[PDB]
């Protein structure tokens, strides 16, 4: 296999005008290795049992060397992993990447849904108030589709059922998403890449070592700033009624998932339907699928630059991005009729540009 | 309902990067606590051993360990006894069950202190905050009894009576005692409580971030180093202009 | 999840010996209060006057409990800034 | 030491492929359990709706289970209560802890009973003639007080008394009771309780191995089909010699 | 790991009714050990023999713990052969 | 990689006189994923917890619908998973494979290694008297290397935090095996396969139809066996003992393992040396390992067929075989000066088999 290895890690040639716009892939690759090591690590020591699983965690940390140094960047890892999933994203909608690399596009999609079911299964371990009282609401809205909640738990309720094959599913299925980045790669090398004039041209250099030292550049700051987030505590990216043990005849005052969930739980909650809810989740997903097909949804020719530079009108990709910042606060924010009206302007513009994007 | 209001930042020493506990209102909070919160509170996750060498020394926890009777058992003949307290122990309940505490307390269960500043918004802000809030009512609301007011605690209204008043313990560093003082030192000790590992994972950090700052300069070098044989490059086309 | 979050350009104050050492024993607090109580007289009197406005309804109905919340949530945020000044 | 003797085979019916437990001696068995074996023994693992529809019928099962006192709570003021049993409840233990079972029996604990025919080499025949096995000591051999002779018990010397004797209870269904009845009745439930789903195992057990044999044969003429064109091929060197 | 191992060629007895309900209120064994204590018979004879060797002997040492087991076991592997025939 | 799979499963030519002794390859590759399919299944209601894994286990069969099924299953399976290896590597021995095909024969031991390995770690998991002493033992005969043993327990004794660790390395081990078979096909179609006769030949035919029907057929058989013996419990496979709770203050009366461990637990018991007793096990190990380069060790050309047909003299595998059962029986028995006496009679061909295996 050393002859795979060189070829497209040494010998592979690239535009001289690629930038760290295209050194996230790597960045995302290295979060999945430090999960599954420190994720590992953690199963040495975890307890699935409901009754035990919340002291497992605490007595692991409290008592056990370095335990809270494995348990601290296992969860912060776990937000740089969404962060860097959403800049990944964000270039090909504003370099139009999907024009060619087609099969590039839809790959990634399954491995993005494959990360959100990854983290959703993870978040419900520990075994606090947030852990059950977010499962049993996210479990919800899927009630329309029939019978397909009664049984994922095995009970009547988020029992200790559910928590036991929680964790065997959040074992398994970061090894399956393994397997779907060599697809990804073999989609990408088939066309090559592109680069950000959205031009052809023949200069073109060798991935090492010229490019293989951006991309460790880059590395270097993605650790120093897990470490720091990690060791000190910066930022507060975890609940603290998760530190609280589970109650089942208590709701707390204020249920909110993780920040990387709160924009489309907003949209879903400002549609008052729970079945035209779930609707408007299908029809997101089936846009961003659609665009593998962009070149022949009109017969004029496209081209891969879209002109964003000094343009006073912008482009839908950035008008997105605002939409999105503008909902994870009304998400954060206590149920109220004027949030509730902002957050259905927002919600317009978040669906609208997503659908004009199939045209041009 | 409404969004409750933030509470104001108090300079609490740990709060800086390069910044330990301070043990001396450490030691203090944990005098408050025995004294007066552990009537109504458990904080069963605490074992007299993880005091050692850390606030307090080996002997003088065993002398307040043995204060206390512990059941133990069973005995050879199948049966409960009573024991003092050693340093494997975990710090006494008040009461046996959930059912027994709100019956002691009007219906209301004081909640365990194990990890009480990671349980709250605004932790210690909001400890320190909630200890000093009691108020008479504002016109127009008449509470039952059981019940009192509080500027911080969400809906206003709590079950707790005003725990603390001026001059009830005496310190043994010799430290006047008054309402501000001892709300200053409990909530030292219960941010320590909920974490006994801060200080080895800030001092670990501080190695760490520098050390990786370092070698991020140096990988900068070494890429700006093959950046520039090709940035300078020229190529002409058609005939050869300069050397 | 963590105890505490860590924070940037913070003031540690300096203590403040005092003159008898049983002064202390009385709550520094009533010493700041009357200060802080003057810098929050814009919602003094918001109060006041709501207080006046319910007492005269005929109906059993109103309440002034937000001038109230707004009121101390000033005072006790004026306290914050020197309190520390004064404990060991 | 020495290997001990390997016990007789005796006929149980469900020794057989096509055989299933004899329900009418379960019941029996049951009886002998309840009135003599469970002043000592737990069986920890079974519980009342265990029987229902297998052994007993729900009525009789319900008037069986509120003959004990079963204890239950913590009720709205923390305390503990006793109640009357229900389906839903285990078979009551009759010691609270093995420390106070020792002390009753002079220092030996009578094991539980919940797998005892899985957790014995040979299981109901060592168990029928151990309940059949107590001797007076051979010449030669004096046993202190508390130790009892036995045929079949490793070493000999066992810690329990002989458990039956001719005419102690009354069957329901009348038949006349003598230890060999009770003793092969005592087994059979044993049997049952140590896996209740052993008919269910071996009715679909008969099934699945006749439709996989079916298969076997219809794979090997599949086979053989395709071995005949290659073993009955010709290869000529030079010349044709026949067609 | 099982509660019992199933056989091959096991011969399931037919049951003997008796005479008077209340001949079998005595264990049927008492019927059968007479004619199985004859057939074991090159045991009995061993272990009277080693009584005798041992009531002879000055010091206080010997059994017969091993011709014990040997004559008991013949005995009850033969009336395992036929007591369930008279078992309900 | 449908191409690999026509050209190694369709296309492959095969001698024409291979039988039923080159079947057993494929019958140990489908034992290995019924047990992935039957262990994954079990994980979902199993509980590490030592305090409660003998009670998950139980109520796993005593309430669960199938319960039964997926347990003894699994149970049964791993016997045939031995008894499959070991006519795997007889025939081998007999036939001389070793001689040219080289690194598959190594690839292979260190399958079998891995394989052990993970029986053992299977076989603590149900927490009876049997997991806890046999564990204790198997894992003294290691004291002679020095703190290799107190690391591997986390602890001064098989306590609660061994059972967490040994859940978690028998659920991955599995599927690092089955990345080592790949390796074991690839070193074996390299050379391509020998036939009974020891000879070579332009007699070949393709794998489909003609040999792919006798592999399906032996599966028929593999499938029947295994589900009649886990549904009716013909022979006596698990010891008794292992139904009962773990006491760490009461020794059983009879300590033994599993069948497929007994014989090299016999001859490690007839040396009264500690240190002496684990020197014979590594020279027996190395033994097997240098078969693969038998044809180096004498400079006259050898030869694949052995001549055992007819033959008097027998061979060297056939006398090994027999020192073998013949030792099962000697582990099985309580210790009385004669079994030793027979049991140092039977170790001294059982070593002197291997190590003349090597000259000619
Ligand atoms: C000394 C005293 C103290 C002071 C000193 C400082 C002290 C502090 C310490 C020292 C700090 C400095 C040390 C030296 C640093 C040296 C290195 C350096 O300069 O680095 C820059 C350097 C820039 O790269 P480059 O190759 O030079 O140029 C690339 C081009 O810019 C790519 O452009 P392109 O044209 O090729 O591609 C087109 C397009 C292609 O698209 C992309 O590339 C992807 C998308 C890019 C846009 C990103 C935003 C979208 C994502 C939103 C995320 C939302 C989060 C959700 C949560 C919200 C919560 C509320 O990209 C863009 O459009 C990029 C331009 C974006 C401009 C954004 C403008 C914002 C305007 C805001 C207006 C606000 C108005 C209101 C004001 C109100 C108040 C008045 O980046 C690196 O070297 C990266 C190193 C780190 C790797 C990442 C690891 C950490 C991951 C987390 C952070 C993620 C963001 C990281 C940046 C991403 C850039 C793409
Ligand atoms: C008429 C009305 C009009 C109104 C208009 C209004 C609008 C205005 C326009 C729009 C404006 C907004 C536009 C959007 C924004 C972005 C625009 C843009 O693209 O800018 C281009 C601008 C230039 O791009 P570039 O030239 O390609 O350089 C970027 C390369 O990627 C750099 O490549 P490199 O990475 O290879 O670095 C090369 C270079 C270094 O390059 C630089 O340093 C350049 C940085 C920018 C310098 C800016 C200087 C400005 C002052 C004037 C110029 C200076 C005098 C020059 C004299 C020259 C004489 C010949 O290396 C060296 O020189 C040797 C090694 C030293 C570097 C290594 C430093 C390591 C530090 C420790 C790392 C620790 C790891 C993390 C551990 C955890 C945390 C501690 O890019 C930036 O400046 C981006 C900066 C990104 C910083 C990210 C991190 C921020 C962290 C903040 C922390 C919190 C601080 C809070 C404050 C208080 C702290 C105490
Ligand atoms: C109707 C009323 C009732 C009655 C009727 C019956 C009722 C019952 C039901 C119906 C039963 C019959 C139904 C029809 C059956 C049709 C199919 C049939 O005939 O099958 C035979 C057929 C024979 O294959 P073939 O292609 O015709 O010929 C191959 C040549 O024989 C290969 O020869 P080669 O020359 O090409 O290769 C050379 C060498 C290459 O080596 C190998 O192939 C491998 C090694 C072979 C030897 C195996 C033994 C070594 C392993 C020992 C294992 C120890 C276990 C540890 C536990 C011990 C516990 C104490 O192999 C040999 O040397 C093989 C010859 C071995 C002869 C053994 C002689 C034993 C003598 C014993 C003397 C005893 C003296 C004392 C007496 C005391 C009392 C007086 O095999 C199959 O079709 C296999 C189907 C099943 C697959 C296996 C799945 C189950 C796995 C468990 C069983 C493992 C053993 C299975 C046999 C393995 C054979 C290699
Ligand atoms: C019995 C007289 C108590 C004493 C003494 C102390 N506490 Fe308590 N506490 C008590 C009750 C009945 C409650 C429940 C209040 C309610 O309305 O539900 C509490 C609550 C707390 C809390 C939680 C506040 C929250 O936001 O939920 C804290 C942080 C707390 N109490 C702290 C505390 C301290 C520091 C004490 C010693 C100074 C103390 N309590 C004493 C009952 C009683
Ligand atoms: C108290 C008077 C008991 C009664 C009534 C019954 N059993 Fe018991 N049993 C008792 C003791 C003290 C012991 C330990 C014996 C020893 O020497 O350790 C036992 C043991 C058993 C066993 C285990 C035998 C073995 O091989 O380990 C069994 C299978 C058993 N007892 C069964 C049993 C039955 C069927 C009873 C009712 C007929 C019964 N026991 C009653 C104490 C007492
Ligand atoms: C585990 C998740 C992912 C991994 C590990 C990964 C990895 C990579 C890597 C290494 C590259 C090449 C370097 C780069 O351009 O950054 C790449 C390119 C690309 N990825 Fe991803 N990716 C992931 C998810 C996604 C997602 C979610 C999408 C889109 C929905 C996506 C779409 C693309 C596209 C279109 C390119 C080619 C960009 C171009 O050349 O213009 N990938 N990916
Ligand atoms: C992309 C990969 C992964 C992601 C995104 C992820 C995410 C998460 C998250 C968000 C949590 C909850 C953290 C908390 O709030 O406490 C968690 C917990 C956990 N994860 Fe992971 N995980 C990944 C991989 C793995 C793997 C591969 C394993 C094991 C093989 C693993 C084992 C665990 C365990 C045992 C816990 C419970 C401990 C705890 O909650 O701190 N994880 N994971
Ligand atoms: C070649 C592959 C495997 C072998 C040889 C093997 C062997 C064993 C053995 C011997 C036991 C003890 C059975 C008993 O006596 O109760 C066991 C138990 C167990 N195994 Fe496996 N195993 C294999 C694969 C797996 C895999 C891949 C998993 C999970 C991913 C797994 C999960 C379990 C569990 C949960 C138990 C405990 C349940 C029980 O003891 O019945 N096994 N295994
Ligand atoms: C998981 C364990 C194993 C698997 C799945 C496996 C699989 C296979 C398969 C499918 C074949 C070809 C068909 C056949 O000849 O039966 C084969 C051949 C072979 N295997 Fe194995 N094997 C395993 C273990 C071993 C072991 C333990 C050894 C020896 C120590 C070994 C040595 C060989 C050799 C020498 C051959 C070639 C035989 C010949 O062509 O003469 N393998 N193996
Ligand atoms: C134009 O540029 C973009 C458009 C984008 N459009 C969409 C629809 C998404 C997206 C996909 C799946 C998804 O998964 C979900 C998880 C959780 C849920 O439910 C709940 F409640 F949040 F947990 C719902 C859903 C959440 C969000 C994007 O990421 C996205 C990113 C960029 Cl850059
Ligand atoms: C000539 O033909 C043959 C020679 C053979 N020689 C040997 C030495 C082995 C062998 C290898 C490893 C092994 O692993 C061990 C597991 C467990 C232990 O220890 C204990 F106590 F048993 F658990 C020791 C060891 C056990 C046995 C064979 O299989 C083998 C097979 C054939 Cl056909
Ligand atoms: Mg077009
Ligand atoms: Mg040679």
């Amino acid at each position: 296999f050393m002859s795979l290895f060189r070829a497209h890690l040494v010998f592979y040639r690239c535009a001289l005008n690629l930038n760290s716009s295209y050194n996230f892939g790597f960045l995302v690759a290295m979060t999945f290795v430090l999960q599954i090591i420190t994720g590992i690590t953690l199963a040495f020591r975890y307890t699935s049992e409901a009754s035990c699983a919340f002291a497992s965690v605490q007595h692991l940390v409290r008592e056990v060397a370095a335990g809270w140094e494995f348990r601290m960047l296992h969860a912060t890892t776990a937000s740089f992993v969404f962060l860097c999933i959403l800049i990944h994203m964000t270039r090909g909608l504003y370099n139009w990447s999907y024009s060619y690399l087609t099969t590039a596009w839809m790959s990634g999609l399954v491995l993005y849904l494959l990360t959100i079911a990854t983290a959703f299964l993870g978040y419900v371990l520990p075994w606090g108030q947030m852990s059950f009282w977010g499962a049993t609401v996210i479990t919800n809205l899927l009630s329309p589709i029939p019978y397909l909640v009664p049984w994922l738990l095995g009970g009547y309720y988020v029992s200790d059922v559910t928590l036991k094959r929680f964790f065997v599913l959040h074992f398994i299925l970061p090894f399956i998403g393994c397997i779907i980045i060599v697809l990804h790669i073999f989609y990408l090398h088939l066309n090559g890449s592109s680069n950000p004039a959205g031009i052809d041209t023949a200069l073109k250099v060798a991935f090492y070592p010229h490019m293989l030292m951006t991309d460790a550049k880059c590395l270097s700051y993605l650790i120093g700033l897990i470490f720091l987030q990690a060791a000190f505590g910066l930022m507060e990216l975890s609940h603290p009624d998760n530190s609280i043990p589970v109650n089942r005849f208590v709701t707390p005052l204020h249920i909110v998932p993780e920040w990387y969930f709160l924009a489309y739980y907003a949209v879903l909650k400002v549609i008052p339907s729970k079945t035209g809810g779930l609707l408007v989740f299908m029809s997101s997903l089936i846009n961003l699928g659609l665009l593998s097909e962009i070149r022949a949804l009109n017969t004029r020719m496209l081209i891969r630059q879209q002109f964003m530079t000094r343009n006073v009108v912008s482009g839908w990709v950035i008008i997105w991005v605002y939409s999105m910042i503008f909902l994870i606060i009304i998400g954060s924010a206590i149920p109220q009729a004027t949030y509730i009206l902002y957050g259905r302007l927002a919600t317009i513009l978040y669906l609208t540009t997503g659908l004009v994007l199939c045209l041009y | 309902e409404k969004e409750p209001p933030h509470p104001p930042s108090y300079p609490f020493w740990f709060k800086s990067l390069f910044h330990s506990h301070d043990i001396p209102s450490v030691r203090r909070g944990y005098e408050v606590y025995r004294k007066v919160c552990a009537t109504c509170h458990s904080m069963e996750q605490l074992h007299f051993r993880h005091l050692v060498g850390e606030v307090l020394p080996e002997k003088r926890v065993k002398q307040i360990a043995a204060e206390y009777d512990v059941t133990d058992g069973p005995n050879d003949q199948g049966e409960m006894y009573t024991r003092p307290g050693i340093l494997g122990d975990a710090f006494p309940s008040p009461y046996p069950n959930e059912e027994a505490a709100r019956y002691a307390n009007g219906g209301a269960y004081p909640p365990d202190l194990s990890l009480i500043t990671a349980a709250r918004h605004f932790g210690p802000d909001y400890l320190m905050a909630l200890l000093g809030g009691y108020r008479d009512p504002p016109e127009g609301v008449e509470l039952r009894p059981g019940l009192y007011w509080n500027v911080w605690f969400p809906g206003n209204a709590i079950a707790m009576p005003p725990p603390l008043m001026d001059e009830m313990i005496d310190y043994e560093d010799g430290t006047p005692c008054n309402i501000s003082q001892m709300s200053k030192d409990v909530v030292n000790f219960l941010t320590w409580a909920t974490e006994p590992t801060a200080d080895e994972r800030k001092l670990y950090g501080l190695k760490c971030v520098s050390a990786i700052a370092i070698g991020t300069v140096l990988m900068t070098l070494w890429w700006r180093f093959y950046w520039a044989m090709y940035a300078t490059r020229r190529i002409d086309f058609g005939k050869l202009k300069y050397l | 999840s963590y105890p505490y979050y860590c924070e940037f350009f913070v003031k540690f104050p300096n203590y403040i010996p005092p003159k008898d050492p049983a002064e202390r024993l009385v709550d520094p607090r009533q010493k700041l209060e009357p200060g802080c109580t003057a810098r929050c007289s814009l919602w003094v009197n918001e109060y006041d006057a709501c207080t006046k406005r319910v007492r005269a309804r005929t109906d059993n109905k109103g309440n002034c409990s937000g001038q109230y919340e707004e009121l101390h949530v000033c005072i006790d945020r004026c306290v914050a800034k020197d309190i520390f000044k004064y404990l060991k």
